[PDB]
């Protein structure tokens, strides 16, 4: 089994779990009605997790603050409206998903297949240290990664950032930024680790971003895996990546061309709105992101 | 028959599952098996003692105006307008669906906050009898579901003593610091408590020293814990967490 | 101070932002990247809660590093993203109540955080004055400047 | 247990064909992922 | 003469078929089968009771 989009849960909601948890108050849909409104702010706003349970939590309060403007309260027939709602609920937690938008330089959005649904973690990286040590320095930019690293993310990691010192001589030689400075660079913890290799193509956009300074397009959201020679390998459990990403209103997305299969798979409205770029070779990606 | 005499017009009065009646009726034959003066005697004279004890059907009735609840809520706790808006909405809702409801319960913040009194202020308004039990640390399986009373020394665990002390069969249990009770290799109890606490099995409770199965499903258990985090999962994802 | 390997992490994350901060406002100083520093977090914070204490940490060595004290009796809380965005922390209530009983008289949060703060008794809101920020530099000229 | 242990009572399995009067029904064994895989006698070898 | 017990070891990739060519041999020989596994026992009280 899989998780559920976002309007799905509409289509939940509104049958197979508002009339259990209103025989869980005991009340009869004649006294407290629940438009199909208020039911897509919630699941909208309030809750962005894979499973349902979040929004059975929500549906339940409601309810039961229902029950109680019937017994005594004044209302013989409360009738819920959004402008009512934050009265019950309360006032909005959640709204402004994918906290950057307008992304400044070096850090780049990465899909995670976590332990339990999927998130779209962002990647991000700085300097260190004063950059122009010795006009004539020579030492080596050492990279320092961070983020609850295990140590096979490790080897990922000085993959990724070996390919993209190769990549940006074999591009723009008169920029050395990558091999002359220190770098800090943090990976949310989350992804479970079979995957954690699968976060490294975002990586190399990442110190890419950083190196000529321009913000990468916005809201392209991506994953992938690196060979340290610009191959492109597969990733796994791409269905409930997908669906992470529709849920932070991402509008394109790039994939490793062997999995231009299991993306078909998926139930045409889930794929609606998406605009999929499938590559394999790594300079492509390059075309794709920046210019 | 002098004890068997005072016990059954104890059993003519409350009105005991009629299950446990026949259970009890057996047993009682083997007391009239059983010696006037050996010591395994006086331990079942002594169980006859717990098990009679037990209210079976006494019912504490509950007041079920909201209003009630408002005013000795008031009489004893200011304030606090979320928990009594809460506990509002829990009386407000079992008043609708007919019967009485349970429920699992947890307050929880710096210690003297006023739970416990909370507890027995509610204790007071639904009319309920009060009993704290404390768990925090507790490892032995002895103190909650009892010995096997073929123990020397055996004793029922501690719920046997809180019926046999408030005699009501529905009373307001408040097991005390549930997040850090004692959950070890030699017989969980925090694992143990999951028959107490599942709403279908405390129906028929059954426990090692006193064999018969009790009928808790009129109780309307309570449970305070400091911090929500440290609870394991199964017994933590039931109960509803207000603060 | 008795860290947790979390605490390691944001440690660094935080003395990372700090050298950037630096050298993107006033070059002339090189005390961070020129001198070694100790720094003690007093034990009491459980784990989960432990990132929270992070915002506070940067301004610690910046006081250090430009050397001015921090403005008076200034509380505040947060949560670093190291690039300067920051995050919701959670348990407001409590936190906000302690520094009532400490005699604070400002405090400064993730505008995230704005929703829970209004359920608070309005007597406890009296005689603050509150900063809700997002991004990290604000900070910076409500504290030195 | 083996029922000459003190308060042995047979496994919970054989509770639910008491409870369910069936020879055929239908077990559902819960959250196998954090199955208590330990020194003291591992019971995911007994499940097997 | 006799009957002779004796041992033996395969090995090779997963899948090759070696548990089905053992009862093969069983019915071949007319030796009854019995299955035994051990992978990642310890209690060795298992193997002696
Ligand atoms: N709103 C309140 N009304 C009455 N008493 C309170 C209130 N808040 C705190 N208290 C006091 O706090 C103390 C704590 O008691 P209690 O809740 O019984 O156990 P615990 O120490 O576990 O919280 C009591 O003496 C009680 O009078
Ligand atoms: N040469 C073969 N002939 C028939 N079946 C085979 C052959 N090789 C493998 N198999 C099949 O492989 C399956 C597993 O083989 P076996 O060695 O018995 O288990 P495993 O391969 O897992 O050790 C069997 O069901 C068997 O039918």
């Amino acid at each position: 089994v899989s998780g559920y989009v976002a309007q799905e849960k509409l289509a939940i909601a509104e049958r197979y779990l508002v009339p259990q948890a209103r025989a869980l108050c005991g009340l009869d849909e004649s006294k407290a009605k629940l438009s199909s409104d208020v039911l897509t702010l919630l699941i909208k706003q309030y809750c962005r997790e894979s499973g349902v349970r979040n929004l059975q939590k929500q549906v339940e309060k409601v309810l039961r603050k229902s029950a109680y403007k019937i017994v005594s309260g004044e209302a013989e027939s409360v009738e819920v409206t959004p402008e009512n709602l934050q009265d019950f609920v309360g006032k909005p937690v959640f709204t402004v998903e994918r906290m950057y938008d307008v992304t400044p330089p070096g850090v780049v959005m990465g899909l995670a297949w976590t332990a339990m649904g999927g998130s779209t973690l962002f990647v991000e990286t700085s300097l260190r240290r004063p950059q122009d040590k010795d006009a004539k320095g020579d030492k080596d930019g050492s990279l320092e990664v961070t983020g609850q690293l295990g140590e096979v993310m490790k080897e990922s990691a000085r993959i990724a950032y070996t390919f993209a010192r190769a990549f940006l001589m074999q591009h723009a030689p008169a920029n050395d930024y990558l091999v002359t400075s220190h770098i800090h660079l943090h990976v949310p913890e989350g992804a479970t680790p079979k995957d954690g290799p699968s976060a490294g193509c975002t990586i190399v956009t990442a110190l890419l971003s950083l190196a000529m300074g321009r913000p990468v397009r916005q809201n392209l959201a991506m994953t992938g895996e690196v060979s340290l020679t610009g191959k492109i390998l597969p990733v796994g459990g791409i269905k409930e990546k997908t669906i992470a990403a529709k849920r932070a209103g991402v509008t394109c997305i790039v994939l490793p061309a062997e999995n231009k299969k299991d993306f078909y798979d998926l139930a045409a409205f889930i794929t609606e709105g998406l605009e999929v770029h499938f590559v394999e070779h790594y300079r492509e990606i390059f075309d794709i992101a920046f210019p | 028959d002098a004890i068997e005499e005072k016990f059954r017009e104890r059993l003519k009065e409350l009105v005991v599952p009629k299950h446990v009646m026949d259970v009890v009726d057996e047993e009682l034959s083997k007391l009239g098996l059983l010696d006037n003066h050996s010591s395994e005697f006086n331990v079942t004279r002594n169980y006859l003692d717990w098990l009679t004890s037990i209210p079976w059907g006494k019912y504490s009735n509950e007041n079920l105006d909201l209003a009630r609840a408002q005013a000795v809520l008031e009489e004893d706790h200011y304030g606090m307008e979320d928990v009594k808006k809460r506990i509002l909405e829990f009386i407000a809702v079992s008043q609708l669906r007919g019967s009485t409801q349970g429920k699992i319960l947890c307050f929880y913040g710096p210690p003297g906050v006023g739970k416990t009194s909370i507890a027995r202020s509610i204790a007071r308004a639904l009319n309920r009898e009060y009993f704290r039990f404390s768990v925090g640390g507790m490892t032995d399986v002895a103190e909650i579901k009892g010995h096997r009373r073929t123990y020397v020394g055996a004793m029922p665990g501690k719920i046997i003593q809180c019926l046999k002390k408030t005699k009501t069969e529905n009373p307001l249990i408040l097991i005390d610091e549930v997040d850090k009770i004692g959950r070890g290799y030699q017989g969980d109890p925090s694992s143990a408590l999951l028959e107490l606490l599942d709403p279908e099995q405390n129906a028929n409770f059954l426990d090692h020293y006193l064999d018969v199965p009790v009928d808790l499903s009129k109780v309307l258990f309570i449970c305070t814990a400091n911090v929500t985090d440290t609870i394991p999962e199964p017994l933590r994802d039931r109960m509803e967490m207000i603060n």
